[PDB]
């Protein structure tokens, strides 16, 4: 005989899409980027709750972390056919649950419509 | 576990914009000149635990120079920034480096050529050699397109910690949580936001 | 799909 | 409460200062920010220097003392000569005494290096002012005080280092030519004594800190000292042996020897050649015995990054490459020096394996220097056979994607290495290819790297061996593709096969049948939805066409027709699955082929058949969009139209002048479409506001306009028949775009209009004087008003605006003569406004327009318009040019500013301005413009820089004006002026330097 020498595991990926996230600075009436990377819909296996978790490329810093609440509503932006605007009341990407007016943009209108489709499917999952 | 980082370079080279990108993720289009210096804590998550950079974003304009080399005292690392669309900013690199190493005699230093996202590049890659004899790490970067934007901090992290295998890792994602008196409040902010056009709509993303 | 057989053919002659 | 230190009426509380300083450096958040704003206000106080003696004496905080010296530094640099003479001696005595006491306290000398270095630099600033004219015994006394104390001796080496830097390395920008030469000669005259001290310290030891500080100063000396101090002494022996053994001194010694390899050396003396060989021989010996043997894995050492290993390996690379690039010939003849030569290069081979891009670029530059010499120089390449063989593998294995800069450098060296030994290069590449097939080195990255390398040595071999090699490479690559399962692996290998063939056009041209099969296979890949394959197919198609176009246009043997016809017959089927951009590349590649057909009847027939699909789509849209215009509201129609135009742009880009027939097919309806689209954009902005310009519907509409403009610009820029351009294209074009631009609100004006017109004026502007006038009338005033409120808004319009004025000023200056005086006054305002930009694109054009305008006026001779121009605008251009020259915010434009200013001054001193430039009352009659010009400038500079003496201003202007025929000297005088205005009491005699 010879002797020899992230807290995302409990979840399932429902949807994944590349996107650029914006937050609305109301006091400046100006959109500000928050991050660019993969946006994922993560379903908890122990609660069946679906959330959005988005990380920036390279640094992998969280730029979005909130439940896809059934009360939220995706609105079009005046200057884009590949984006959605919606109010978020509890995002913990940067500490305490803060309220945000978010805008998320995609590579194509196809990706945006598909995002809207998955986003709504996820809402009905959280409804139960 | 925090390290002082001094960031120097000519005015308009994108020092402040670069740091802002790492802080909030936003891209500032406007050029508001820094007055003296701005200190910003910047934390990265690595496999060797978190590392904190106390970034001293100094002013590149002489009339806003402030304490100048007084900002360099007891810095443990540095970034020298210039603008590849502006030859003069690269011409002044030896001057920034000079004032820097006279105070900080032995520190890891990154030389960054910013704004490589702009087509009409003026400082050609073949011309950038100053870093060789001065033992500076060099990176082409772009605060706008995030090209190599993480490299300067990753390199400095590896040097400061003494681990060449150090890597940036994903921070833990906690489970997120779940009134009528603010129904009309958020509806006001929402409508103003829809009518405000998203910036850079010609961008790939 | 990916089938370079015709290239192998025309090259094996020449 | 921290703001107490800002009250100078009361005594300065040092304890309060130390708190504010601590709160800034060690504090955080709001308090830190508040302390920062207070310290800046304190330092910037013009009387703060007075309280510097208190801080440096009473404070216990080293940061406070540092800031005090910074306040003093500003005082010495800018206002020294303004002081009473007493204060000058006081500060000097105080700074000297301070440094002495810090050196005597071993505790302080040990733990306050930053404060002592700051003090030393402060001393050097005094020296630059006072030495040697008011301090002749500084160097003798410095050498004297060295023997007394090791700490003082060590610190003296730091002072001498800083001095040498300020005088020889950083003087060019910071002092006048005269002052620089003075200090250089002063150091040069007393260096004999300085070197003696330095050499004694090095030879006698023994404090490492003292030795290292001495070697650090020696490094600066080697930048300027005569070679005799290095070769006629024993100092090379010390560096290359004694100081290479100790790691403390090894780093700096190596940098010294690197600079010694750059000294000014007589290359006919055999003794010096021996010395140059010797210290290299000694250095490589110490490295082999003290650091690592030549076999050591430097790649692994570098990656481990222990201590200063990385810096050392970087410095070793710099030393070896520097020395060998200059002196390797010294080692090539002597048989006893052969081992040294090859060992030196073997270290470089090992160094080149390190994973570190910038280090690799450094070694690769050297390798290029070597293989290039072996390629031309007789009887040399056989010496380096084993080195070159290793290098082939190193470069092949580290080949990057075609940074493209690094690829070009890698290709270049590898092409040389292929010539030096073709058989060895082939063997290595096929060998590597075999290891890809047996899976021992199989990898997506590794197969790509090898394919890039094989493709880079194209057109270097014999046509015959090239063929034999390519066949071998492809045949083996073909087999590799079968071996792999899954489309992931298969896609990678298949792409590499298309890459290699696209790199060997000489081979494809010689074997039509194979080339034809290649292209048909690319068309199959245009249907593969696998990521990247479609792009890869299109890129390769056009790449092959660019190089083999002649074989697509001619009727090849065993063919009934030219292959271009076959491609067009199925162009719908081939491009059916491609994205719009990919379709445009396909059409552009067809345009490349068609343009080779020199039969006009045939070329135009091929062009018609190629454009059949977009022309039918076009005809259908124009017919249904004109009845009714509601169709354009549909996003689909807008996208379809934009794609049609883009296809015309793509074909026009490769066909140029030959595109004209196709342009004529659509031209008149296209301009009508431009009008229709324009009306809708205006209608939308009226009905929705300016926000409309952000909406997809309007951005879609504007895209049509921009592509139309791009198409016209593309053709006109390449047109050979300018008669048709003028008589057929221009008038309808101007009628369609100019009024629309003028009468739109600012946020709806397309900057592409300006760019298009720039192209029109460029090619045919000399033929349409009425047209150019119409262009100015429509875009000049309304565009200027967009951009003359800030330097920020409407950046595109700003850049194109001055490009347009530039070409108009060159090609049709008469258009500006027709301007009403008020409009011409705006033109002048616009040019100066361009000076004040930091924007390079705007500043340069502004300065060029000004220069060309002056030349335009000059060529008019003694005529009323030219004379009035000078009376109105000469001194405006002189003062405005001077302003940006001196305000320290436009340093990137110094040269052109200097040129413009030199031109303006020469006009007067060559008497090219016939009329007097002064009011008949303000100066006596008969006075020359030359005299009046001196007076104007003297008065101008006196009020703009009141701290300058009248003698300074007078000498400067006297020198400037007399040197207005010598640009390099003129610029010298301007640089000296820019230095003198930063300080008080500059020397007027400095301007007599030239
Ligand atoms: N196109 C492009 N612009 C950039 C980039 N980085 C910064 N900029 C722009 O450059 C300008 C100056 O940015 P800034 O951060 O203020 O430079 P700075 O070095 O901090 N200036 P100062 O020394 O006066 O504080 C801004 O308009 C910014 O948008 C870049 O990577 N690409
Ligand atoms: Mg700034």
């Amino acid at each position: 005989h010879f002797e020899p020498v992230t807290m995302e595991e409990d979840e399932e990926v429902l949807y994944k899409v590349r996107a650029k996230l914006f937050r609305f600075d109301a006091d400046a009436k100006e959109w500000k980027e928050r991050g660019t990377g993969d946006c994922k819909f993560l379903k908890n296996k122990k609660t069946n709750k679906v959330r959005i978790l988005m990380r920036r490329d390279k640094t992998l810093k969280i730029c979005a972390n909130h439940i896809i609440a059934p009360e939220y509503t995706l609105k079009p932006n005046v200057g884009s056919d590949r984006s959605w605007v919606y109010a978020c009341t509890a995002d913990i990407a940067e500490g305490e649950a803060e309220a945000f007016t978010f805008a998320i943009r995609f590579g194509s209108k196809e990706n945006a419509d598909k995002f809207k489709e998955e986003f709504e499917k996820a809402q009905e999952i959280n409804k139960k | 576990v925090q390290f002082k980082l001094v960031l120097v370079g000519d005015g308009g080279t994108g020092k402040t914009t670069f740091v802002k990108r790492h802080l909030t993720g936003e891209f500032e289009k406007k050029y508001v000149a820094t007055l003296g210096v701005e200190v910003h804590p910047l934390v990265f998550h690595t496999n060797r635990g978190p590392i904190k950079f106390n970034v001293w974003d100094t002013a590149g304009q002489e009339k806003f120079g402030g304490l100048r080399d007084g900002y360099y005292i007891q810095a443990q690392c540095a970034i020298i920034m210039f603008d590849v669309t502006s030859r003069v900013t690269y011409k002044n690199v030896p001057n920034w480096h000079r004032d820097l190493v006279r105070v900080c005699e032995n520190i890891p230093i990154v030389l960054c050529g910013n704004k490589v996202d702009i087509k009409d590049r003026k400082v050609k890659a073949k011309s950038i050699v100053f870093h060789r004899k001065k033992n500076l790490q060099y990176y082409d970067i772009s605060a706008k397109s995030n090209y190599n934007f993480e490299k300067p901090f990753l390199w400095l992290a590896r040097k400061l910690i003494g681990d060449p295998n150090l890597e940036f890792v994903a921070m833990p994602a906690l489970a997120p949580p779940e009134d009528p008196a603010l129904a009309a409040q958020y509806e006001h902010d929402l409508e103003v936001a829809q009518t405000t056009a998203l910036p850079d709509e010609d961008d790939d993303l | 799909s990916f089938d370079m057989n015709e290239l192998a053919l025309k090259l094996a002659g020449l | 409460s921290m703001e107490g230190i800002l009250d100078f009426s009361n005594d300065l509380d040092i304890a309060l200062l130390d708190q504010v300083v601590s709160t800034f450096y060690q504090g955080s958040g709001v308090q830190q920010k508040q302390a920062q704003e207070i310290l800046t206000k304190f330092q910037d106080n013009p009387d703060a220097w007075q309280k510097a003696d208190q801080i440096l004496q009473f404070s216990t905080n080293p940061q406070s003392k540092f800031i005090a010296l910074s306040i003093l530094d500003k005082l010495i640099t800018r206002k020294w000569k303004l002081l009473p003479n007493d204060h000058r001696i006081g500060i000097r005595n105080f700074v000297v005494g301070m440094i002495i006491s810090m050196c005597q306290d071993d505790e302080v000398f040990k733990t306050q290096k930053n404060l002592i270095n700051k003090s030393d630099l402060t001393l050097v600033q005094i020296l630059k002012q006072e030495w040697p004219q008011n301090w002749p015994e500084f160097i003798p006394e410095l050498i004297g005080s060295s023997s007394s104390s090791v700490n003082v001796c060590e610190n003296n080496m730091i002072v001498l280092k800083l001095l040498s830097e300020e005088v020889f390395d950083f003087s060019a920008e910071q002092m006048t030519q005269a002052k620089a030469l003075h200090l250089k000669n002063s150091m040069s005259k007393e260096f004999e004594q300085i070197f003696k001290l330095c050499f004694q310290v090095l030879e006698q030891g023994s404090s490492s800190s003292l030795i290292v500080a001495t070697l650090e100063s020696l490094l600066r000396y080697l930048h300027w000292i005569p070679y005799r101090y290095i070769y006629e002494t024993n100092i090379l022996e010390l560096l290359s042996t004694k100081f290479m053994t100790s790691p403390d001194t090894r780093a700096i010694t190596l940098k010294c020897l690197t600079e010694v390899s750059n000294l000014k050396i007589p290359q006919d003396n055999d003794l010096i050649k021996r010395q140059t060989v010797l210290f290299f021989q000694n250095t490589l010996q110490q490295i082999a015995t003290s650091v690592m043997p030549v076999t050591a894995d430097l790649k692994a050492t570098y990656a481990n990054a222990n201590g200063n290993d990385q810096s050392f390996l970087q410095d070793l690379a710099m030393f070896l490459t520097t020395y060998l690039a200059r002196n390797r010939a010294l080692l090539e003849s002597d048989e006893s020096l052969r081992e040294l030569l090859l060992n030196a290069h073997q270290y470089l081979i090992q160094l080149s394996k390190i994973e570190e891009r910038e280090l690799f670029k450094t070694t690769l530059d050297y390798w290029h220097n070597l293989v290039a010499d072996l390629f031309y120089e007789p009887l040399k390449k056989h010496i380096y056979e084993e080195i070159c063989s290793q290098l082939r593998l190193v470069i092949i294995e580290n080949m990057v994607r075609p940074t493209i800069q690094l690829y070009k450098s890698e290709r270049e060296v590898l092409v040389y290495l292929t010539h030096l030994n073709v058989i060895d290069t082939e063997e290595i590449m096929i060998s590597k290819l075999a290891r890809q097939i047996d899976g021992s080195e199989w990898s997506w990255h590794n197969i790509n790297t090898l394919s890039w390398a094989i493709g880079s040595i194209s057109g270097t071999m014999s046509e015959d061996t090239e063929k034999r090699f390519v066949v071998t490479v492809i045949k083996d690559l073909l087999g590799l593709c079968e071996q792999k399962r899954g489309k992931d692996n298969k896609a990678v290998v298949a792409s590499d096969i298309m890459y290699v063939v696209g790199q060997y056009p000489r081979f494809l041209k010689a074997h039509w049948n194979f080339l034809r099969t290649v292209i048909l296979k690319l068309f199959e890949f245009m249907h593969e939805t696998h990521e990247g394959v479609q792009d890869m197919a299109c890129d390769t198609f056009i790449k092959i066409v660019q190089k083999c176009k002649y074989h697509f246009v001619i009727q090849q043997p065993r063919e009934s027709e030219p292959f271009i016809q076959t491609i067009i017959r199925d162009i719908q089927k081939t491009t059916a699955d491609l994205q719009p951009q990919q379709v445009h590349t396909f059409y552009k590649a067809c345009g490349i082929i068609i343009s080779e057909e020199r039969s006009v009847a045939e070329r135009n027939r091929l062009l018609s058949d190629l454009m059949q699909l977009p022309n039918m789509a076009w005809d259908t849209i124009v017919e249904q969009s004109t009845a009714n215009p509601t169709l354009l509201l549909d996003s689909e129609t807008v996208k379809i139209i934009a794609n049609i135009i883009k296809t015309n742009v793509a074909v026009c880009t490769s066909m140029g002048a030959d595109f004209y027939p196709q342009l004529g097919h659509i031209y008149y309806n296209m301009l009508q479409l431009y009008r229709a689209v324009s009306s809708m954009i205006s209608a939308q902005v009226a009905a929705e506001g300016l926000i409309a310009t952000k909406t997809p519907k309007v951005r879609g509409l504007r895209t049509i306009k921009k592509e139309i403009l791009k198409l016209v610009e593309t053709y006109i820029s390449k047109a050979r028949n300018l008669d048709d351009v003028v008589k057929v294209l221009v008038e309808p074009l101007l009628n369609a775009v100019l009024e629309d631009y003028m009468n739109n609100v600012p946020d709806a004006r397309d900057a592409e209009v300006l760019n298009c017109m720039t192209t029109v004026v460029e090619k045919v502007g000399h033929m349409i004087p009425q047209g150019v006038i119409l262009i100015l009338q429509s875009v000049f005033e309304c565009t200027l008003d967009m951009i003359n409120k800030d330097f920020t808004e409407y950046p595109e319009h700003r850049v194109e605006f001055y490009k347009l004025l530039k070409v108009i000023n060159e090609k049709s200056f008469a258009a500006f003569l027709e301007l009403p005086p008020a409009a011409f006054k705006l033109f002048v305002d616009a040019i100066c406004w361009a000076f004040k930009h930091n924007n390079r694109d705007v500043e340069v054009n502004g300065l060029q327009i000004a220069l060309d305008l002056v030349k335009n006026i000059e060529r008019m001779g003694n005529v009323p318009f030219a004379n009035e121009f000078h009376k109105n605008y000469f001194f405006i251009f002189v003062s405005e040019t001077f302003f940006v020259l001196t305000d320290s915010d436009h340093k990137s434009g110094f040269s052109k500013q200097a040129l413009l200013l030199m031109k303006l001054i020469s006009l007067v001193y060559d008497n090219k301005i016939s009329v007097p430039l002064y009011q008949e009352a303000e100066v006596p009659q008969g006075t020359s413009n030359q005299v009046y010009l001196s007076q104007y400038l003297a008065n101008m500079l006196s009020n703009a820089f009141p701290h300058l003496t009248s003698e300074q201003i007078a000498s400067f202007l006297s020198a400037l004006t007399k040197q207005c025929k010598d640009l390099v000297v003129f610029k010298g005088t301007l640089r000296d002026f820019l230095v003198q205005i930063k300080e008080v009491g500059g020397d007027p005699t400095d301007y007599l330097f030239a």
